[PDB]
């Protein structure tokens, strides 16, 4: 339980900010 | 497509393509000053192609084409410009008074005869034409 | 240099066109082959039965049988049926048998001996002809004796009677006895089998008469041929034991040679070429003619010959036009081919120490005084003798 949670804590900032840029990209990408 | 006709055809084009490529490596005629006539070749043969990717609004979304921009009238008795299970959605489409058979009630959803508007004319409709009695 | 180059460039390019043209034939281009041969293969493989168990075809019986020895370990008396004819099978070859029930399906493949693979070395001399000059008279003789009765039948047929059956190349090393055997063999393109004499005396006993008869017999099958027996001095010189030295070992090997060459068993127009550095070890019966025919003797190089012998060594290295040949003839003379090789090596050796990576006159001169002394020293000087 500890091991996963530590990996999660470093990843979090990266993963959560990026989401908004990828989200927008996806909707447009889907059409073609 | 039918497989058999392609197989004859493929062999022909291909054998040439590889032979042309053989001629390209082979150069002697870098040095020359010919006008006396007999050759007047480059003595290399090559080939290439380029093609363009596009084709307009292939599929609306990832799923099939369905509704798309630009509008058409399609006459009845067409199935080589058919109605589809992808076209219930399409029907309506701000229909004109030039269609004398236009909506008056809902949709039929997948196919059936649909409401024809109260007719004052028969210019747009076409006279009877069964193939029933000429079959035998 | 420039004169050669246009043709060289063109030859490599002609060969490129040849490679590339093969690819188009196997992949696309067909006319007799088609889809049809593909199916012929499938149909034949399934009837034939994969795996095919190897056999060797010793002989064919015309009634629809053949005598096969299966290579697994136990032999079978098969029928010749299925995709082959009696004549289509060939003796001393590897054949395909149907795995389920052995009938001989056929010969696609040939069988090479285990012996021949080791013995054999490729034909071509590293010193080109007319640059093994120096005893130039002698070089010609071998071309006449071994090469010619095979190359040109005209003289022999008019001359009549038995042709030659060998040559013996003898005398001090360095007069190029190996280079000569390889030349004639190259020219004819007769399978060149090569064995050192020391293989004739090894630890196991009777290996000598055994190897030599098998070697010859294999030469007759793969005929026309040249057998080279390199440096037969070892017979007496060597021993791994008492039985491996001594009279029994020496005799058996000599005795085998006598029967093999002209005797009852004979040989065809297959030639044996012998290199020996001592005919002291060799008998008067293998120096006897008509199983040796012309013998070639090389004497010590003469003063004039020595300059031509020196040129050959110089050609393998870098070509001299600054070596004084007179100094070499003056310092030593009536010393072997091996002495001219000794002057050359020592020059190369001093240059190596500096990391000079050429030889020049200077390297030859500096090394030359020590080498002459050294020749005498090679044989014992003791304490002060």
């Amino acid at each position: 339980m500890v091991v996963v949670y530590l990996a999660s804590l470093i990843r979090s900032v990266v993963a959560l900010h990026n989401l908004i840029n990828n989200k927008i990209a996806n909707r447009d990408a889907e059409k073609k | 497509e039918v497989p058999k006709e392609k197989e004859k055809e493929k062999v022909s084009t291909a054998v040439l393509s590889i032979t042309a490529k053989a001629k390209k490596k082979e150069k002697e005629k870098e040095k020359k000053e010919e006008e006396k006539m007999e050759v007047d070749e480059a003595e290399k043969k090559e080939e290439k192609e380029k093609k363009k990717e596009p084709e307009p609004n292939f599929q609306l979304l990832d799923n099939p084409a369905r509704v798309m921009p630009a509008q058409l009238k399609v006459l009845s008795m067409t199935e080589t410009c058919r109605y589809q299970p992808f076209k219930p959605l399409s029907i309506g489409g701000i229909i004109i008074l030039k269609d004398t058979s236009e909506d008056i009630e809902e949709l039929v959803e997948p196919v059936a005869a649909h409401g024809p508007k109260i007719e004052e004319e028969e210019q747009e409709p076409e006279p009877p034409e069964p193939f029933e009695y000429i079959d035998d | 240099t420039q004169c050669r180059l246009k043709l060289l460039k063109l030859e490599r390019i002609k060969d490129y066109l040849l490679m590339e043209e093969e690819f188009i034939r196997n992949q696309e281009q067909m006319k007799p082959l088609e889809e049809k041969q593909e199916e012929e293969r499938s149909k034949v493989d399934d009837l034939r039965g994969t795996p095919m168990s190897v056999g060797t075809l010793e002989e064919i019986i015309d009634d629809n049988h053949a005598i096969v020895s299966t290579s697994v370990g136990s032999e079978h008396y098969v029928s010749i049926l299925s995709f082959v004819d009696k004549d289509l099978l060939e003796p001393g070859c590897s054949v395909l048998l149907n795995h389920k029930v052995h009938a001989v399906i056929g010969v696609l493949m040939d069988d090479t001996d285990p012996l021949v693979t080791v013995m054999k070395v490729e034909k071509a001399p590293q010193e080109t002809y007319a640059d093994i000059g120096g005893l130039d008279n002698q070089i010609q003789e071998i071309k006449e004796s071994v090469e010619l009765p095979l190359t040109h039948p005209e003289y022999y047929e008019e001359m009549g009677i038995k042709p030659p059956k060998g040559v013996i190349l003898y005398g001090p090393p360095g007069t190029g006895k190996t280079l000569l055997a390889k030349a004639v063999a190259n020219q004819t393109s007769a399978t060149f089998l090569r064995v050192v004499g020391s293989e004739l005396i090894q630890k196991y006993l009777g290996d000598g008469p055994k190897l030599v008869r098998e070697l010859f017999r294999v030469a007759e099958e793969h005929a026309p041929s040249i057998v080279f027996i390199d440096e037969i001095d070892a017979i007496g010189t060597k021993r791994y034991d008492s039985n491996s030295g001594g009279e029994r070992e020496i005799q058996r090997t000599m005795l085998e040679l006598l029967n093999q060459l002209d005797g009852f068993d004979s040989r065809g127009d297959v030639k044996v070429i012998m290199a020996t550095n001592r005919i002291e070890t060799l008998d008067p019966a293998l120096i006897r003619p008509g199983r040796i025919d012309r013998k070639i003797e090389f004497p010590l190089p003469d003063e004039k010959t020595k300059k031509r012998i020196f040129q050959i060594h110089t050609s393998r290295m870098t070509l001299a036009d600054d070596v004084t040949l007179d100094d070499l003839i003056m310092a030593k003379d009536d010393l072997s081919g091996a002495d001219i090789k000794a002057i050359c090596t020592e020059a190369g050796l001093m240059a190596l120490r500096e990391r000079r990576m050429k030889v020049t006159n200077e390297d030859f001169k500096k090394s030359k005084e020590n080498v002459l002394y050294k020749k005498q020293e090679g044989t014992p000087e003791g304490l002060y003798l």
